[PDB]
């Protein structure tokens, strides 16, 4: 499915994912597309933070869902 | 918008001993996996998150819990002091005082305490066990320094007091004291730099209001949104990525439209664009107290703010 990844400033991408896809898996995907290292990404959905072991289906994340990325500095 | 030189001298020592120093609870031994929860020294996520960034091949350690975050809260506690005084009936804490009752001396003591609030971090780890351990370290770092150099300013009752605030004990109220209330409310504003609009405007549960609703409920919509725009100007001044705001997007963030409409009746409409992080401003803020302080004093406080 598609899910939206927005920085707090508002720069947005989509990803093609599957609901049982770990956040570590999706952080690896966000690096493949954008060059942002996993541990420079703090991910948030429905006002909770997202965890590396858990799945999208453990947060109820469905098609065209917006997650929120906290990025301090591009290239930092 | 002016801080006592004895406050900045305490922030000089803190930056050298704690905020400059790397994150030491990190690496493989502090990784976490729920599935194997006690296969590591970590009992929860977050130990390896944003440990440093690189500006001109220089490390900016604990960037999100660093010098710019720590010193921005002092300006917020100095603004809310006047904001509280404008209220007929400011919130009255468990000790029986309001922030408005605080004198100019207590605020200088409260500013010195705010410096060690997150200074005891060893990582971005956020689970209560890491959070309460790190707050305990910052508290003991305060106690030692305060007992040794600041007896001319603090009484032994006040070190006990301010250490208890920084600790944020399990079984102490939010506003248990008018100093700790304000220290929390200062810490809180600055969360705007790392939180989704939900936790900022909707609140992260049905109970909890949301950061800006808190500023509006306590200080009024006018004073309450002045305080928010100033927090976001101070983000800009310290090279932080200023978030955008959009009341049109709140319905599509996976919440029940009760808590959106509640936030919409309270916040009102807010549309306002975000601004992108600057390596140069961030580094100026992050690597010296002089550069942090200088970058932040330049920024206009609202029209009603007149320091005593």
């Amino acid at each position: 499915m598609q899910i939206f990844v927005k920085t707090l400033t508002g720069k947005t991408i989509t990803l093609e994912v599957e609901p049982s896809d770990t956040i570590e898996n999706v952080k690896a995907k966000i690096q493949d597309k954008e060059g942002i290292p996993p541990d420079q990404q703090r991910l948030i959905f429905a006002g909770k933070q997202l965890e590396d072991g858990r799945t999208l289906s453990d947060y109820n994340i469905q098609k065209e869902s917006t997650l929120h990325l906290v990025l301090r500095l591009r290239g930092g | 918008s002016i801080l006592d030189p004895e406050v900045l001298k305490v922030a000089e020592y803190v930056y050298q001993e704690r905020l400059s120093k790397p994150y030491t609870e990190v690496g493989p031994e502090w990784e976490y996996n729920h599935k194997t929860p006690y296969a590591t020294r970590a009992t929860g996520t977050g130990h390896n998150l944003q440990r440093f960034i690189t500006i001109d091949d220089q490390r900016l350690h604990r960037p999100i819990a660093g010098l710019a975050h720590t010193m921005r809260t002092l300006f917020y506690s100095q603004l809310m002091y006047e904001a509280a005084k404008r209220q007929p009936h400011p919130h009255r804490c468990a000790d029986g005082r309001t922030i408005a009752d605080l004198s100019v001396q207590d605020l200088k003591k409260l500013n010195i305490a705010q410096l060690f609030f997150v200074a005891g971090r060893e990582s971005e780890a956020s689970y209560g066990d890491a959070y309460h351990r790190y707050h305990l370290y910052g508290a003991k770092q305060f106690e030692a320094y305060a007992r040794k150099h600041l007896t001319h300013l603090f009484s032994e009752k006040e070190i006990v007091l301010y250490s208890r605030c920084i600790e944020d004990r399990i079984g102490d109220r939010f506003d248990e004291t008018a100093e700790g209330y304000l220290i929390h409310l200062s810490h809180m504003i600055d969360l705007m730099r790392c939180k989704s609009p939900v936790e900022v405007f909707i609140g992260h549960s049905r109970g909890v209001s949301g950061i800006v609703p808190t500023l509006i409920q306590l200080f009024g919509r006018e004073d309450g949104l002045d305080i928010m725009h100033y927090a976001r100007s101070l983000f800009a001044a310290t090279g932080e990525a200023v978030p955008y705001i959009s009341s049109s997007e709140w319905p599509h963030l996976g919440i029940e439209s009760d808590r959106v409409e509640r936030a919409l009746k309270i916040v009102g409409s807010l549309e306002v664009e975000g601004q992108e992080a600057d390596a140069k401003k961030t580094a100026q803020a992050g690597f010296s107290v002089d550069g942090c302080y200088g970058a932040l004093v330049k920024i206009d406080t609202p029209d009603w703010y007149h320091q005593v």
